Parts: C-alpha cells; structure tokens; sequence
RNA sequence: GAAACUGCGAAUGGCUCAUUAAAUCAGUUAUCGUUUAUUUGAUAGUUCCUUUACUACAUGGUAUAACUGUGGUAAUUCUAGA
RNA sequence: AUUCAUAAUAACUUUUCGAAUCGCAUGGCCUUGUGCUGGCGAUGGUUCAUUCAAAUUUCUGCCCUAUCAACUUUCGAUGGUAGGAUAGUGGCCUACCAUGGUUUCAACGGGUAACGGGGAAUAAGGGUUCGAUUCCGGAGAGGGAGCCUGAGAAACGGCUACCA
C-alpha cells in the first residue's frame, strides 16, 4: 500500500510503496493522529516517527 | 433617378442624446423606391454632418408605389453615433465589424462543460496525465 | 407565493401609462420607491412613451446613466425609478423642466414648468407622529420624513417642501372653501374648491366638492388633495384646469376648431 | 485580467390543473393582531476605567480558498495528506 | 376607541447597534511637526417612516345528491383560565374546568369525466350551456413527510428519509 510522506519542516514530499504484509501491519488498529516509531516498516525509516494523517481506501 | 424628393417630418431636437431624430418622408415616382445608403448621403448633404453620422432605417414603401416612409437619425459626430448607436446598425453601415462568434448553443455548451471544473484546469492535466500510467 | 413579485405583464400594468395591447408582453414594473405602484410614472415611460426623447428601452438606460434626468432634484439612475404626483422632473440638457400633475382623464400630463417652478413642491401630510427622542414628524404623500413641523399642521393639510433643502416653508389647512385636486377614483384629475366633509366615525369621510363650473361631485377624504385658495392654486395647473367636459362638449370643443 | 474568496440573485419567471365544494375565488372589510430584503426620506458627540505614573487609533488577531506540490477511485460538478 | 405615539424611575442582558471599509481628487493654514485641517460619493450601519410585499381576517355569494337525518368530542368537538409555542391573534398546542357547537332556512355524508374568477357560446325578453387554456388569485413539481439557507421557500432545474 502505498504511504504518502510528508516533511512539513522542509515543505517535501515523495510516496514510498511497501509490499511486506508484516511492515505494513504496524500501522493496523491505529488511528488518525496516533504517532508510529520506524525500524519496523522499513530500515530506511530507523529512528523517523510518523504521525498518521489520513488516507485512501480503493474506490 | 427621377426627381426623387426626400421631407422630414415630425423633427425634435434631441439634446440628451446628442442627435436629432425625425420621420423620413420618400416621394419617389417612377423609382421602385429609393435606399438606405442613398438617403444617409442625402440626408448628410443636408444636416451639414456627413454619412457616417447619419442614420436612417425603419421604412416600408407604401401599397401600391410612390411612397416608402422611415425614420432618421443624425448625430452631433461620429464619435456620437459610433456611442449612441446600436451596434447592428453600425454594421449596416461600415463603421463597425461584425465580430463572429460561436453558435449560441456552442457557447452554452462551453459554459456547462466549464462548470464541472474547479479552479484552473491545469492541474487537471497533470493528474489524469498519471491515469496513463495507471 | 413564496415572495417578492418582479415582473409585470403589461395588460396587468396601470391604464393611465397608455400602453399598446401588443408590441411585447411585459410593461415595466414600477421600482419600490416614494409612490406606489399603480399610481406612478416609471421613468422608461416617461421618457420615452411621453416625451418621445428615447425609441428604445435600452436608450433610456443610456439617456438616464449620464444624468441627464433628475428627480424631485436629486440625480436618479433608475429606469423604472417610481416617479408620482407632485414630483419634479429635470433635463438640464434641453433646459427643460417638468412637474408630474395629473389630466382630467385621470392621466399624467406632460406639463412644462420654470425653473423658478421648480424650486419646490407639494405634499400632502399623511401623518403626523412623534418621533424616539419626543422629535415631532411629519409624512407626506410621497414619504418623505420632515422633522419640527409647526405644531398647527394637521393631517390632510397640504404643506410646501423646499427641495434644495428637504425643509418646509407653508402649509395650508383642511377647511371648508380650499383648492383641491383629486388624485384617485372616477374623479381623478378634476380640481374644485370644497364644499363640505361628510365625517363618518370608522370608516371612510366623503368630501363633497364644487369646481369653476358650478359642477359637483365627491370623494373619499383619501383621495382630496388641497392646493390652494379658489382661484389661487400653490403650483401651475394643467390647460383645462381640471373641469371635465361631457363627450358632447368635447366633440363640439374638437369640431369647432376645425378649419386648417 | 483567468481562477478563487466575498456580496447579491437563484423564493421572479415559465409550466400544468392532480388535489380542492364553505375550501379556494370574487366583491367588500380588518391589524387597536403581525413579519417585512430592497427602494425612497429621516436617524447616533456618550463605547475604556477605583477615573496621576494608562488602554495598539499613525488602525490589534489567525485561518483559508484559488495556487504550488504529493495522492486515491472503473466510475460524478468526489476529494485526502502536506 | 387603547395600557396609543413619546417620555420618566429601579434594575436587568453569555450585551444589539454606535464605520479598524473603498474610490476620484490633493487644497488650504503656521509655532515648518511630513503637524493640524479639509473636497466630491461608494459601501455599510441601529432605530422610525415609506415603498415592494406577506400572513391572517369581516360581511355575502358555489354544481348534482335524502336510495345521505341527524351530525360534532377516537386522540379538541364548542367555550372559560393560565401557560407554552408563533412574526403575531386563535384549541394552534398542553394543563385544569365546563358541556357545549351545526342542522328541513338541508347540517353531516356521498358524487363531481370541480381549480376559482375576468370571461365564452346562443341573439325578442326571461334564460340555457361552457370556462384545462394569453389577465388576476390558488395549488403542484412521480407520491408522502421532513428541513437547511435566507428578508422571503416547508423550494424540488435545494438537501434528507421512506415508497414507486
Ligand atoms: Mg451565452
Ligand atoms: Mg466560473
Ligand atoms: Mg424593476
Ligand atoms: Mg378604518
Ligand atoms: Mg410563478
Ligand atoms: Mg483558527
Ligand atoms: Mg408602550
Ligand atoms: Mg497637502
Ligand atoms: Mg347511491
Ligand atoms: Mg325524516
Ligand atoms: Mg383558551
Ligand atoms: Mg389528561
Ligand atoms: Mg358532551
Ligand atoms: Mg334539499
Ligand atoms: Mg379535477
Ligand atoms: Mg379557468
Ligand atoms: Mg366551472
Ligand atoms: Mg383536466
Ligand atoms: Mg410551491
Ligand atoms: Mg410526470
Ligand atoms: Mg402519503
Ligand atoms: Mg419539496
Ligand atoms: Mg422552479
């Protein structure tokens, strides 16, 4: 699925897409708001907290 | 081309629209009646304001020949015709283009499609430009 | 029906315009304003169906938004602008000036005026209040709103306004014997002096009334308007002076003057 | 001068006659029984504070569209995060 | 015709309004501060009046029908009191209390291939028949109900639900 990032210190963003059913489960249950550490999603992300925001389903 | 005779009647000075406005009165034997550019050359020949100032229509020529009977219209300029006149009239005359358009359903049509979009429109270029890649 | 009317079919619209059957649909709808509706004189009909001055519509709102005409004194910009009895209509170009007053048809006149004339006008006071703060007010027929009349200024009383100024500089009383000229019913236009006041508690006082004719007739004390003093009228009245004659006096009037 | 905000309008018009028989409608009344955008005319010297160490009036506060940019859905005048 | 317009007293208020707005012009004044003044008219603003309205409302007037004679209070029918609600009167609604209201001068009920009116047709007169339909009024937007916005809609080229 894919996650929409943002740096609102910077003003960036870029998508990253994730295929790992257990990366992605982390972010399950969770809700709007609710802050989330990295090392589990990704080794690119050890250490980055991301605070969820939103986001699409299909359709 | 036979003697013609152009009267004016019922004349008003007509200052808040800076012209003055009478009936025209063609006699005309022996001539399937007369014509608009010949009786505004006249009709400037007369009220001492030249062609492009005077403007003439109405008119309908009376049963049977002899007579046609219209109304006239002289302006103080041109700069005050090319104002106070409606701008078909003007195109009849020469002194105004007649700037084409779309169909008026061409237009209304535009007007519609262009309500299904909000703001620019660009930016609806680029993001279905993505679908081709979807 | 849900709200505010804003169109007007003609046919619908008010006889006393004098407008053609056909030729269109809708007459123009009177603007809200200082007269009603059906007793007022829209400025597109008085420029142009009575003066001759526009043939278009469109040419009215092009004579009007250069400010060539102006109301009761004031600029006004309004096409179907509510213009009424009493009301003072100027063209600087031309150097014209008009009053609205009405025929012995029951119709508005084009009647010209001077510019002395058009200094000022009548009103009518319709009623007479006390204002917030204990500030006496008078209203006059055409509404406007004149603050400390003189205290002997009653209802009905007719009462001359500056215009340059909103002030008022007289008023004449509701007595027996005083020029009055009928701005409603049959007997609209015709002027005549007064007799007498039928008084009728709750409902309706009936003014009967006698012109420079020895002719009689009578109205609803609504529709009396007094002008003056018998013989001495506070503004110019129209040729006829509101005496109406019979269809027989008028046919012979028309085929008198018959040999060109 | 696009876009967008703001204001106003979309309660007019046009169409139809299904309902409706004291209803509607007509003529005639009433508001000392009320609401009223607008037009027109009037209409406002007072706003602070235990009232000498004083209050932004030379004018106080952010949060948002359009926009930039990252996106979602087969699909609409759908719209999300930044 | 009023407990009216208007004013005065004691207080009350999650305190309404009392211009932080815009455009053309740029001039006067002396103790020379960029001081102090100041032209035309836009938009706005509270209260009152006016105008465009609206909402209720008085009196009288409707086609056929008794093989419709009694009707009205189930769960307001008719009135009194107080309140609540409304823009506001009022059984409009709710409490309490009472027993009223309409009817052969045809109530109540049924029918209408019934929207009302201005009008139309037919020509001795009296009448008879018609009016979906160019103007006025009312109602509706497939059927019902609900409501947001707003000065104004119970709005449908508005929303919401149910039914088709
Ligand atoms: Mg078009
Ligand atoms: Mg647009
Ligand atoms: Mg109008
Ligand atoms: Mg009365
Ligand atoms: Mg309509
Ligand atoms: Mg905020
Ligand atoms: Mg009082
Ligand atoms: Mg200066
Ligand atoms: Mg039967
Ligand atoms: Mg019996
Ligand atoms: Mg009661
Ligand atoms: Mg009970
Ligand atoms: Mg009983
Ligand atoms: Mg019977
Ligand atoms: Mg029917
Ligand atoms: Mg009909
Ligand atoms: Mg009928
Ligand atoms: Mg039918
Ligand atoms: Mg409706
Ligand atoms: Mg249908
Ligand atoms: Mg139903
Ligand atoms: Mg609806
Ligand atoms: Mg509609």
């Amino acid at each position: 699925m894919k996650l929409n990032i943002s740096y609102p210190v910077n003003g960036s963003q870029k998508t990253f897409e994730i295929d790992d059913e257990h990366r992605i489960r982390v972010f399950f249950d969770k809700r709007i708001g609710q802050e989330v550490d990295g090392e589990a999603v990704g080794d690119e992300f050890k250490g980055y907290v991301f605070k969820i925001s939103g986001g699409n389903d299909k359709q | 081309s036979d003697a013609v005779t152009i009267r004016t009647r019922k004349v008003i000075s007509n200052p808040l629209l800076a012209r003055k406005q009478f009936v025209v009165d063609v006699l005309h034997p022996n001539r399937a009646n007369v014509s608009k550019d010949e009786l505004r050359e006249k009709l400037a020949e007369v009220y001492k304001a030249e062609k492009d100032a005077v403007s003439v229509f109405g008119f309908r020529t009376q049963f049977g020949g002899g007579k046609s009977v219209g109304f006239g219209l002289v302006y103080n300029s041109v700069a005050e015709a090319k104002k106070f006149e409606p701008t078909y009239r003007l195109v009849r005359y020469g002194l105004a283009e007649k700037v084409e358009k779309a169909s008026r359903q061409q237009r209304k049509q535009k007007k519609n499609r262009d309500k299904k979009i909000f703001g620019t429109g660009k930016r609806l270029a680029k993001k279905v430009a993505r679908r081709n890649a979807d | 029906a849900r709200g505010p009317k804003k169109h007007l079919k003609r046919l619908a619209a008010p006889h006393h315009w004098l407008l053609d059957k056909l030729s269109g649909c809708y007459a123009p709808r009177p603007s809200a304003g200082p007269h009603k509706l059906r007793e007022s004189l829209p400025l597109i009909v008085f420029l142009r169906n009575r003066l001759k001055y526009a043939l278009n519509g469109r040419e009215v709102k092009a004579i009007l938004m250069q400010r060539h005409v102006k109301v009761d004194g004031k600029v006004r910009t309004d096409t179907t602008y509510p213009a009424g009895f009493m009301d003072v209509i100027t063209l600087d170009a031309t150097n014209e000036n008009f009053r609205l007053v009405y025929d012995v048809k029951g119709r508005f006149a084009v009647h010209r005026i001077t510019d002395e004339e058009a200094s000022y006008k009548l009103g009518k006071v319709k009623k007479v209040q006390l204002g917030k703060k204990g500030v006496p007010y008078v209203v006059t027929h055409d509404g406007r709103t004149i603050r400390y009349p003189d205290p002997n200024i009653k209802v009905n009383d007719t009462v001359k306004i500056d215009l340059a100024s909103g002030k008022i500089t007289d008023f004449i009383k509701f007595d027996a014997g005083k020029l009055v000229y009928v701005t409603g019913g049959r007997n609209l236009g015709r002027i005549g002096t007064i007799v007498h006041k039928e008084r009728h508690d709750g409902g309706f006082d009936l003014v009967h009334i006698k012109d420079s004719l020895d002719n009689t007739f009578v109205t609803r004390l609504n529709n009396v308007f007094v002008i003056g003093e018998q013989g001495k009228p506070y503004i110019s009245l129209p040729k006829g002076k509101g005496i109406k004659l019979s269809i027989a006096e008028e046919r012979d009037r028309r085929r008198a003057q018959q040999g060109l």
